[PDB]
């Protein structure tokens, strides 16, 4: 049985975290003078001091991820489950000028989610596997190759 | 063996000074509610059981484990 | 939901505009030693805002016990005199047995 | 001290086709679905272009004017391309292919 | 004399996810709660991303269109990530990890 | 050199469970089509209530 | 809540617009030596703003 | 989150405010190299506790 | 927080103001290296108590 899937996916995720620490000290005293002369403790020590500290820390991390697909894909029922759910699967190939692209979708759906025009949204598909990619020299330009992969995994 | 195939093996901290939490810790895992015993209506001839009746008008607030 | 059970599923947000259907509560009393296949009376009372249940027909409804299991199925024609409460003389057909302690003991 | 890291990745893909193609039924399935197939060739001045479509459709999706949308075609195979020296200009050849697969 | 001190600390954290994920019931509990689990994979051009969700929900929280909010899921485990060389760019590696844990 | 193991699509630890098939009613025992495990209520909302 | 107990759950904020249902308080006196299976009288009194309980049916 | 609550404080949609939770323990944090950037380490900790 | 309260001061939503608490002990503080930055230490304490 032929069922049409409306590819409408949009996921977006962000995260962030940061921390700060800071501390400072500044204590200064001029030599004490009493009676017109400079007071001395022991034999050579004044009544004076000078302290100056400054500690600081800052650390943050972040991440972000999103994706979206838009289009159509028509699949067929390959298996009927015990509760009436339908396991669907199908592929779609398009060669426009040069190079082949494919769309592949598999998953499980409820008949209750199939709209009146025999169309179901892609976010209603359980165990969804959506693949939209190319093939050939066109897809060769999308990957860096061994040289950059080693550099990216080492650094 | 003690490792399940489906789930798999679930099994520099000295320089960190902290131990990270693990997801699925039993100290924070939920408790599945105890299963209520069967009524055995043949003893009384009635379907009423004090542990199994459901009030039609209650709001169903949380009242037990799970 | 009932129409979906028969293969007609309206698009979401569609107003049926029904005027010949009323939601009711069906109650039956199961006599002792009730066996599957027997018929018992049911009382049908309207719970919405229907003006009258006179001349109606009760559709398939499952009658549940105090334990949540279905013990009878009720259909039939309503006989109303209060126009919102009607009775059916053999509305519910018993589908399950309830055990009895009558034969036990000395 | 000062440590810093930043790493990102991205990808994008899209396509579109617009036009018409008239095909014929080549097989009728058990549930009444129709397997369709056809090709269409056009030589405008110089060079031949072709459109090829195959797939399976429902008779319920065929509109009143005997037309069906291409997104209603199951197992669709759509090919729109050229032929000859015109298509030779669209591909880089061995030299650039080796450079692109090596780097 | 003049003595002075000043010390402060701060922290901040936030996250968000937006999208859809369709799962299935894998177990029914004694009180009628449903343990759910599922995954979803998408390969757009290059690289595979996955969404994984597991948890426990109440049937009372399932709305009319068979949809439940993600904040209603008990014992939630939400994972949205990539795979392959695309995910290799998101991590610093051993060199920066040692520097970050030492300083 | 990565220090991480990527997930694989189709892991049984995350794969769905196909519901168990209900047993046949065998109406010849009672003379009735009623079966407690097979009846469908006309007015229920059909919330998820079982595996699958 | 009663409708949810039967499988019909309205979306939140939905007004039932019911006119044939009244909330009541039910009281019974249990005689001494009352055994399971016996029946006793109940008094049903309206606690809301229903004009009449005549011809009604008390639900479980 | 852990704590003790009253059923009277649970609202109609089965939701309770976090300030109604007795003996509350709320923890929101990260894990791994992301959390390593949020702490200074031994070097700054000693300097901060000495000065 | 610790203290003694009157049931008459508990409002309708089971909430009581903090100024109605007798023998009140309110403590709001941190813990760890975050709290280490809030205190000067021995060096500044001696200087502050001497001058």
């Amino acid at each position: 049985d032929i069922i049409t899937v409306t590819l409408d996916e949009t996921t977006s995720a962000t995260k962030s975290a940061n921390a700060d620490l800071s501390k400072t000290n500044e204590a200064q005293m001029d030599p004490l003078q009493v009676g017109g002369e400079e007071l001395q403790i022991g034999g050579k020590y004044n009544f004076s001091y000078d302290l100056n500290n400054s500690n600081s820390f800052a650390g943050d991390s972040s991440a972000k991820q999103s994706n979206s697909i838009s289009g159509y894909i028509t699949v067929e029922v390959i298996e009927v489950l015990a509760n009436g759910n339908l396991v669907i699967r199908g592929e779609k190939w398009m060669t426009l000028n040069t190079g082949d692209e494919y769309i592949r979708l598999s998953g499980t759906i409820r008949p209750d989610d199939i709209s009146f025009d025999n169309t179901i949204a892609s976010n209603r598909v359980s165990n969804a596997r959506i693949q939209y990619s190319g093939t050939g020299v066109q897809q060769d330009m999308q990957e860096p190759g061994f040289l950059a992969r080693f550099f990216n995994v080492a650094l | 063996t003690v490792v399940d195939a489906v789930e798999g093996d679930k099994s520099v901290d000295t320089l960190r000074g902290r131990s990270d939490p693990v997801a699925g810790d039993p100290a924070w895992a939920p408790i599945h509610p105890k299963k209520k015993p069967e009524h055995y209506a043949a003893a009384t001839g009635s379907l009423f059981s004090a542990e199994h009746i459901t009030d039609l008008y209650d709001d169903s607030k949380p009242r037990g484990i799970g | 939901a009932m129409l979906q059970n028969f293969g007609i599923q309206m698009p979401p947000g569609t107003k049926p505009k029904i005027k010949n259907v009323a939601a009711v509560m069906v109650t039956a009393e199961l006599p002792p030693f009730s066996k599957p296949g027997q018929q018992v009376d049911v009382t049908v009372s309207s719970i919405g805002s229907a003006k009258s249940l006179r001349g109606g027909t009760l559709l398939q409804t499952f009658l549940k016990g105090l334990d949540g299991q279905v013990y009878a199925v009720a259909q039939g024609n309503l006989v109303v005199s209060n126009p919102t409460v009607g009775l059916i003389s053999s509305g519910a057909t018993v589908e399950r047995e309830i055990p009895n302690p009558f034969g036990r003991g000395d």
